[PDB]
RNA sequence: UACUUAAAAUUUAAGGAGAGGGUAUCAAGCACAUUAAAAUAGCUUAAGACACCUUGCCUAGCCACACCCCCACGGGACUCAGCAGUG
RNA sequence: ACUAUGCUUAGCCAUAAACCUAAAUAAUUAAUUAACAAAACUAUUUGCCAGAGAACUACUAGCCAUAGCUUAAAACUCAAAGGAC
């Protein structure tokens, strides 16, 4: 078979990468964003948790991993 | 002396946990038509069974009574007769001990222990 | 796939019919805001005479009138209906002659 | 380690009931054909059939789910001894994993039919048999955190009412 | 409706053999269990829990609603979703 | 001409036309040519597919990955795209 189907996939993905390129560091502003608002929702799911069960604070000795920032 | 009113007067299932005191969670199945294709399949339930004895492990094959009155929200059963042990069945047909599709004491012996 | 295959995924999922340009109804309303002409995609070659309108839903929408020379202006009424014009694309709206301010062509 | 290494001075498996029977033999006859100028496979005969002895009604047999099951607990101590030293061999790792992996699908399938049976091998051996789960559990650290604190939150909130039904009971007390 | 005690119609409450919409990019829910000396650490879930969205269905008919605040002590923006009629 | 790099020691990344483009298992070779390729075909079990493009994309969650990987849409456009000859 010819290999056109797979030309198209060529150029998408060469565009894309390029793409990538271009706006890289608006990219790495964009991520830094949306983890710290992946952490604040998972702050105030485990808030929502205790507050429910009728506990006025957070378990004795309890603190919230931060889980999603450069801890690796 | 009234019985249940629960449809499951007579429940046969595998026990498939014991880590409840004195109650053993009970999967039962039964044949469910398949109305598109005309096939049986199996409709599986989870039934809780009063164990007063703790005599149940895992695997094996029970029969459960409907409770008169409801123990629980969930133990509405208790547990009738084990009909079949976990690696320990007797034989029906012959009474014999058996491992699988043999006898581990064949039925022409009379050991009488 | 096999019957148990079958029986686990049951009937095929049907994806939901979304609604076109009228929303699923038979005709909107709309007031007319501009009038412009639209070119036919190649290989036609016309000069489609078609004009914006804000229908009764809020949106706005291009439309195609029919016929043979209208006399549609600002702020008049007309009745839209469904049906796309083929060589207009993005044009899924026709203009109803004979309703509200819009007339039936003069015949010729 | 384990109860039993066959002495460097034992005979090999296919002497070990031959050279009994000779009336003399020298020294070196016998230090050649002991378990010192072999190699390890032959020290690993000799380690499972000590073990069908003490555990297998039958020792003769070798195709029961008991002896399967002692053929494999021999060769899976002997890979996790080769892995101990060769770290990074990652096709023995594999046999490792793989060969527990068949001891436990053999020791349900002895559960199932022999508990008796099952009992014995699983003390005499060492191997202890946990049941598969019935639900598999996912894993990640957004779950694990989450999991920990709703046990914790449970915890506590149970705490208080013991606290709160020993006052109870204790003003009662009080009172009567 | 009968009898000084029994036949119905019509409801209510607690339930369960089985059946019962969509999205799995909703994959975990977070107390959802049992025992009954009050301890045990359990309960549901890829055989689809939980979450969210959409829709009256079961059709000799049934279910829900009755100005709004799920309710209606209370409060509010204070009543035709009875017939006709109006904006 | 010369560097990163190919090498070694640990750790990470988890992608290939990773394709022999043919899942695994047990058969059967007559009652059997869409084309081409590596003859046809039955049973069992799981996975996957449902016009093309948009799209190895957007968003979501997981991940030692931070110009990344896996997961993976819709609007909108067309009356075809595609395979073999
Ligand atoms: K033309
Ligand atoms: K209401
Ligand atoms: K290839
Ligand atoms: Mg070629
Ligand atoms: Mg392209
Ligand atoms: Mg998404
Ligand atoms: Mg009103
Ligand atoms: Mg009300
Ligand atoms: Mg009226
Ligand atoms: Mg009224
Ligand atoms: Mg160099
Ligand atoms: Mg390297
Ligand atoms: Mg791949
Ligand atoms: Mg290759
Ligand atoms: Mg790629
Ligand atoms: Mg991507
Ligand atoms: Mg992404």
């Amino acid at each position: 078979k010819n290999v056109l189907k797979i030309r198209r996939r060529k150029m998408n993905h060469h565009k894309y990468r390029k793409l990538v390129k271009r706006t890289r560091f608006l990219r790495r502003k964009v991520r830094e964003g949306r983890l710290k608002k992946k952490q604040i929702k998972f702050e105030k799911d485990l808030k929502r948790i205790w507050l429910k069960a009728g506990l006025k604070e957070a378990p004795e000795n309890w603190q919230t991993p931060k889980i999603y920032l450069k801890n690796k | 002396i009234v019985r249940s009113s629960v449809h499951a007067k007579w429940v046969v299932g595998k026990v498939i946990g014991t880590a409840m005191i004195k109650t053993a969670k009970v999967r039962a199945t039964r044949l469910v038509l398949d109305p598109y294709l005309l096939k049986y399949f199996n409709k599986r339930k989870t039934y809780f069974a009063h164990d007063a004895l703790q005599q149940c492990s895992v695997g094996d094959i029970v029969l459960l009574r409907a409770l008169p009155v409801p123990r629980s929200k969930h133990v509405k059963h208790e547990l009738a007769e084990i009909i079949f042990k976990v690696g320990r069945v007797i034989d029906p047909v012959t009474g014999k001990p058996c491992a699988g599709t043999a006898y581990l004491e064949s039925p022409l012996s009379e050991p009488r222990e | 796939a096999t019957l148990n295959q079958m029986h686990r995924l049951g009937p095929r999922k049907e994806p939901p019919k979304r609604l076109g340009p009228t929303e699923g109804r038979p005709q909107l309303k709309g007031v007319v805001l501009r009038t412009f002409i639209r070119k036919p995609k190649k290989p036609n070659s016309a000069n489609r005479k078609c004009c914006r309108v804000r229908l009764s839903t809020g949106k706005e929408a291009v439309c195609f009138i029919p016929g043979e020379g209208h006399t549609l202006q600002e702020h008049h009424v007309v009745l839209v209906e469904g049906g796309r014009t083929q060589d207009l694309p993005g044009v899924k709206l026709k203009v109803v002659r004979g309703k509200y301010d819009c007339g039936h062509v003069q015949k010729k | 380690k384990q109860d039993d290494e066959p002495p460097s001075s034992a005979f090999i498996k296919e002497y070990k009931d031959i050279i009994p029977n000779i009336e003399k033999v020298d020294d070196v006859v016998k230090r050649i054909l002991s378990l010192e100028m072999a190699s390890r496979k032959e020290k690993l005969k000799i380690k499972q059939e000590q073990l069908m002895n003490k555990i297998v009604e039958n020792p003769e047999d070798s195709r029961t789910l008991e002896a399967q099951i002692i053929a494999l607990t021999v060769r899976i101590r002997n890979y996790e001894e080769h892995m101990q030293k060769h770290r990074k061999d990652k096709a023995h790792k594999r046999h490792l994993l793989m060969s527990i992996d068949r001891r436990k699908k053999l020791l349900k399938i002895l559960r199932q039919t022999n508990y008796d049976v099952f009992e014995k091998t699983c003390k005499e051996l060492g191997v202890e048999y946990t049941l598969p789960p019935l639900h598999f559990q996912k894993v990640h650290r957004r779950f694990l955190a989450k999991k920990a604190l709703c046990i914790r939150v449970y915890q506590e909130v149970q705490k208080l009412k013991k606290q709160k039904r020993a006052l109870k009971a204790a003003a009662a007390a009080a009172k009567k």
